């Protein structure tokens, strides 16, 4: 071996990774990246192990090994040899054991904790007992460095035990208690308090463990106070995590926890971030533990002056004023206006009358803040408030006028539509007067912003009566501001006015037609003059306005300018934030232009792919990283375990998603014209299934797939097969890996659609094998969750909020089950009997859904699955009847209408498709089905679909198995049960059989002397319930031929028609003219 | 969607 020579070369690489020049630093990062993860781990662990080597190289290797075990544990350790794996573990514990340097000691404790985390099996037990053993012995240890190391590992991964309660519980308690009482050490107390919070957060529903650890809470609070008056918000951030995820832990010392938060918040000597985070404890509690906070209204009453005081400190998102109004909003919403409005109401009234403008400004912002959560309680004072607020548009201080504009536009959102209905006269006049007649251009722009809110939430009917005077003023404003844009380049007010015109046009719809020529030429002269980079937001808002004007007037009015606008829209990229506006303008263009938009696809498809391909910026690092990048405002983080957080650049995520949705639109709406761009978008959308940063991106990626196969079908089946081969493996891997239930249901439904498109032969043996295991696991997970919800409903942590959560999980699980059935139906329809051997692996789990002690959605969907086996996989399906045949016959009289429907459907397709082996069962099924049909309230809203399927099944037995039933005796009864209209598919089935019966050479269905013909006409006349589709259904023609044959018997025709109502006779004519 |  060349191990020492390779390690020596690895040591030179670490040096180059820390070189000043980015030439060698990039050449080392490229080299490091190509080293297999299995070689990396040994190389890095050996570098850390050599303490006689450069300290900087050792620190580099520790950070690199910490990242390695986080980012890809599975790619590196599981594959390593067993002796190599045994050596990794013992070595890591030896490094921590012999380390002198505290900076290194901490980093190796992080590496040990990350490795320990990935060595816990599914059953819940430690696979590295030596790690847990080291932790246990280092707590006792005389070496302070080892006591600190055991604490560090535990803080990082407090789930280090599978016998946490079982025996070690008091060992943990005593350990945290000693390290928090020990005022002869500084870092140990802070670390111990954070470790406590971390252990509690890792035991989310353990009410008994909270009671057992409630003793440590007074001590944790002392550490919150202590660390804070030493500029350390670490333990105060732990407290905010407690209130958020696990507030029940605070209950034994809630008064103390609340008092501390109020004190830190009202303490002038603390920084803005510390005071905001302290307020955050009380605010979070109003959202997560309101019923608990509602017992201490005394503290909530004292929080109000604190938030108001913050709002008064004016002189931006991270300012006390902005933090204060946001907290007031969330708290009013969390606790409701019945409790909050009485507290804040009088404070606001006194602030509005105060001679200091900062109080008037804050009183108006506090009024805007409480509208979301106190508006039901504010309806009686609303008129008085609006009059008070309108007069602040004349306040001596301009900033107070801006806040009055803000309040007007906030009231137009919170109190809509009632606000618009009652106040349009005073409000529209004050807003227009402040826009036109006021000399301060900043108040004008704030007033236009409130007008957009008023019209955006004003219903069309409420807007139309005064549209003329509104449009009249907005035109005058636009015209005068356009003169200023030409000669001085001023755009502040014009930006808001253009959007106000767009909002008015979007509400008015066809009512904006007479006003099209009053704005449109002027709007085109705004985009041409906005070639400058400074006028980019204006040019974007104006493109939004032109497209929103065109969308309201329709394709006929917008047609004369549609080519001018499309050309001028593509001129923006050749003569140069604004991407979002252009992307949305083209969506409007297509929606108006219909299939004639196809000619513009070559010029818009370029930038549409470019924005659907934007890459996000990946962020990692430990504790102090999420607070240092709040200035951006477009950078969001998610607090993962180990305090090590993941961040993403929120900047292009919404544009990336919007563009993806446009390609979906184009593939289904411009089908014929999208074919040329199919192979490129298939390659774009396939890796987008694993884009775990944006839910809407994965949904769009999933929705695109069956739409892309319809385009690929016009080319031929060869292109279609190679397009399907790009997405088949990716779609299956996404079903087994998708974390979101809503996104998974979309992936499952698109996979199901693609199979129906492709037909038989679309899946290979590896894809069937992976699918079987994936669907088996989804079914196993369906049943574990039901068991878990049952035990969680008897837990000591059970409550109103837990109850709400469990019902949402149950609903999602039911929805996923509907999608398992969807994927199965398309496999059974395509493959028919060939796929029954493959289906056997799912058979135990599917038959489990139809166990009588399972919830009704389980029995329903288990029967839907067996209905597809009968319909598409017969006569082979009879080999499996020991699994479903007797349960379907017993389930036809079930208490659930949904279950009765699934069972009755199965009994009908058993008659039609099953074969001669089901004949004895067809005989038994008839009386059971008649019993459900004749049962009272069978045709009510809740039971009509189940009943219609019972009538349909009876008909399929009579039609396909006449030898198993007395058709001549059942026939007059079955004729009385018609017509069906709720279930259109089954209305067709019965209408086809009724036609067979009438057309028969022995038509006993007419009765003696054709006495049932009026009834037959009444049934058919219920072609007013849209059951018989004149077009695609050939039975519409057969029903018309039956009816028109009666015309040849004058008296019989006159009598059948005279017994119908005027709306029924006009339905018989409509049918006769169409078929 | 409707369903059976
Ligand atoms: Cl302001
Ligand atoms: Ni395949
Ligand atoms: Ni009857």
């Amino acid at each position: 071996a060349m191990a020492a020579a390779e390690q020596q070369q690895f040591y030179l690489l670490l040096g180059n990774l820390l070189s000043p020049d980015n030439v060698v630093r990039k050449q080392a990062e490229e080299t490091y990246e190509n080293i297999p993860g299995q070689s990396k781990i040994t190389f890095l662990l050996q570098a850390i192990r050599n303490t006689t080597a450069a300290e900087e190289a050792r620190q580099m290797a520790a950070v690199l090994l910490r990242r390695l075990l986080s980012s890809a544990f599975d790619e590196v350790y599981p594959a390593l040899p067993s002796d190599v794996q045994t050596a990794i573990k013992s070595e890591l514990l030896m490094i921590i054991q012999m380390e002198t340097q505290s900076s290194m000691r901490k980093k190796v404790c992080d590496i040990a904790a990350e490795l320990a985390r990935n060595l816990i099996d599914e059953d819940g037990n430690n696979q590295w007992p030596e790690g847990l053993k080291f932790l246990f012995d280092s707590v006792s240890s005389q070496n302070v460095g080892l006591r600190e190391a055991a604490l560090h590992i535990f803080w990082n991964f407090p789930g280090i035990f599978g016998n946490q309660q079982q025996h070690y519980l008091d060992v943990i308690k005593r350990m945290l208690v000693q390290c928090m009482q020990d005022q002869e050490h500084p870092s140990i107390r802070t670390l111990s308090a954070r470790a406590t919070a971390a252990f509690i957060l890792a035991n989310e529903h353990n009410v008994a463990l909270f009671k057992h650890f409630a003793d440590l809470l007074p001590g944790f609070l002392q550490a919150v106070n202590d660390s804070c008056y030493q500029n350390d918000d670490s333990v105060l951030k732990s407290l905010v995590e407690i209130a958020d995820t696990v507030p029940k832990y605070l209950r034994p010392h809630l008064e103390a926890t609340l008092q501390l938060s109020l004190k830190l918040c009202g303490d002038t000597s603390l920084n803005n971030m510390q005071r905001q985070l302290a307020l955050e404890v009380i605010v979070t509690l109003s959202e997560t533990a309101a019923a608990m906070l509602r017992k201490h209204t005394n503290i909530v009453a004292q929080t109000i002056p604190q938030m108001l005081a913050m709002m008064v400190d004016l002189e931006d998102f991270d300012s006390n004023a902005v933090a204060g109004e946001s907290a007031l909003d969330r708290m009013a919403c969390g606790l409701g206006g019945k409790l909050v409005l009485p507290m804040i109401k009088e404070h606001i009234m006194q602030m509005l009358q105060n001679p200091d403008w900062k109080y008037r400004h804050a009183g108006l912002m506090a009024l805007s803040a409480i509208g979301e959560g106190c508006h039901q309680q504010m309806e009686g004072i609303l008129n008085e408030i609006v009059n008070f607020v309108l007069l602040f548009l004349q306040d001596p201080h301009p900033r107070v006028r801006y806040a009055a504009c803000n309040a007007v536009g906030q009231m137009a959102t919170d109190f809509a539509p009632g606000f618009q209905k009652k106040f349009h006269e005073k409000v529209i006049a004050a807003l227009l007067q402040t826009m036109e007649d006021q000399g301060n251009q900043r108040v004008q722009a704030h007033a236009a912003a409130a007008l957009i809110n008023f019209t955006e939430d004003c219903p069309k009917s409420l807007l139309i009566p005064y549209l003329d005077n509104l449009v009249k003023h907005l035109h005058s404003i636009m015209v005068l501001k356009l003169q200023e844009l030409i000669q001085k380049g001023t755009k502040l007010v014009l930006e808001q006015v253009v959007t106000s015109i767009a909002s008015v046009a979007d509400t008015a719809e066809e009512k904006f037609v007479p006003y099209y020529d009053l704005f449109m030429p002027s709007l085109k002269h705004i985009v041409e003059n906005a070639v400058q980079k400074e006028l980019r937001l204006l040019r974007g808002k104006t493109i939004e306005c032109i497209s929103l004007i065109g969308l309201a007037v329709g394709k006929e009015k917008f047609m004369q300018d549609a080519s001018d606008v499309m050309q001028l829209l593509l001129k923006t990229q050749t003569d140069f934030p604004q991407i979002s506006y252009m992307i949305s303008a083209w969506a409007r263009m297509c929606k108006i232009l219909g299939k004639e938009f196809q000619q513009y696809l070559p010029v818009v498809m370029g930038p549409l792919m470019k924005t659907a391909s934007i890459k996000p910026e990946v962020a990692l690092l430990d504790t102090q990283d999420m607070e240092n990048m709040s200035d951006d405002d477009g950078w969001e983080f998610v607090n993962l375990g180990d305090q090590q957080s993941f961040g993403i650049k929120t900047a292009g995520l919404e544009e990336k998603s919007t563009a993806c949705q446009m390609l979906v639109c184009y593939a289904k709406e411009l089908k014929e014209g999208f074919v040329e761009y199919t192979e490129q978008v298939v390659k774009l959308m396939v890796p987008l299934l694993k884009f775990y940063f944006h839910d809407g991106v994965r949904v769009a990626a999933a929705e695109s797939m069956p739409l892309l196969l319809e385009c690929a079908r016009v080319r031929g089946p060869e292109y279609l097969t190679q397009m399907w081969h790009f997405m088949c493996d990716a779609l299956i891997k996404a079903i087994g890996t998708e974390p979101d239930s809503d996104v998974l249901s979309e992936i499952m439904h698109s996979f199901a659609k693609c199979i129906e498109v492709m037909g038989d032969g679309c899946l290979n043996n590896e894809h069937f094998e992976e699918l079987g295991g994936i669907l088996k696991a989804k079914l196993e997970e369906h049943f574990k969750n039901q068991e878990l919800r049952q035990v969680k409903r008897q837990d000591e942590d059970y409550d109103e909020q837990v109850e709400e959560s469990l019902q949402d999980e149950d609903d999602n699980d039911v929805y996923i089950l509907t999608k398992v059935s969807d994927i199965l139906h398309s496999i059974f329809s395509s493959y028919k009997e060939k796929v029954l051997p493959w289906f056997e692996q799912l058979l135990p789990l599917i038959v489990n859904l139809i166990c009588p002690h399972r919830p009704w959605p389980d029995r329903q969907w288990g029967l839907c699955i067996f209905d597809d086996v009968i319909e598409h996989c017969s006569p082979a399906s009879f080999k499996y009847a020991e699994y479903f045949l007797r349960p379907m016959l017993q389930y036809v009289c079930d208490n659930s209408p949904e279950v009765r429907q699934a069972a009755a459907y199965g009994l009908g397709v058993m008659a039609q498709y099953g074969g001669d082996n089901y004949r004895p069962f067809c005989t038994e099924a008839l009386p059971l089905l008649v019993r459900v049909i004749q049962s009272a309230d069978s045709k009510t809203k809740e039971n009509v679909n189940a009943t219609e399927n019972c009538i349909s099944a009876v008909g399929k037995i009579m039609k396909f198995k006449p030898d198993c039933v007395n058709v001549e005796e059942v026939l007059p009864h079955w004729l009385s049960w018609l017509p069906l209209h709720e279930d259109k598919e089954e209305a067709v089935q019965t209408f086809n059989y009724l036609c067979d019966l009438i057309e028969s050479n022995h038509p006993i269905v007419l009765g003696p002397n054709n006495t049932n013909l009026p009834k037959i006409f009444s049934i058919i006349a219920e072609g007013e319930m849209h059951e018989a589709i004149k077009h695609e259904d050939p039975c519409a023609k057969r029903l018309a031929n039956v009816v028109r044959q009666v015309q040849t018997s004058g008296g019989l025709w006159t009598e059948c028609i005279a017994q119908l109502s005027p709306e029924q006779q006009a339905a018989i004519q409509e049918l006769l003219n169409s078929a | 969607f409707r369903v059976r």
